[PDB]
């Protein structure tokens, strides 16, 4: 499955 | 060896805790979560959310990535998180981090 593996900015 | 996925929830999930408890939270937290073991990694953030809901990110807005690439998603929603950034008083292994809380939309790269 697609998941997040990086975690790139708040916005 | 650990999954990109699984560092992903090592290092930013914190389903716990609906947010920081005390100014003690990212000292703990970057401990715990083995992130400052070779070196003081000097910012992270923690999101304080079901993981189910932070998965459904990869299906949201799709956007570049700070980096230009290509397979990064904003959530629709704002998030309870948590930011930890080094101070002027860390020095490793005695990493130390201030802590900020915050409500704001996150950018996550996603893989499959």
């Amino acid at each position: 499955p697609y998941v997040p593996v990086h975690f790139d900015a708040s916005v | 060896k650990e999954t990109a996925a699984a560092k992903f929830e090592r290092q930013h999930m914190d389903s716990s805790t609906s947010a920081a408890s005390s100014s003690n939270y990212c000292n703990q937290m970057m401990k715990s979560r083995n992130l400052t073991k070779d070196r003081c990694k000097p910012v992270n953030t923690f999101v304080h959310e079901s993981l189910a809901d932070v998965q459904a990110v990869c299906s949201q807005k799709n956007v570049a990535c700070k980096n230009g690439q290509t397979n990064c998603y904003q959530s629709y929603s704002t998030m309870s998180i948590t930011d930890c950034r080094e101070t002027g008083s860390s020095k490793y292994p005695n990493c130390a981090y201030k802590t900020t809380q915050a409500n704001k939309h996150i950018i996550v790269a996603c893989e499959g």
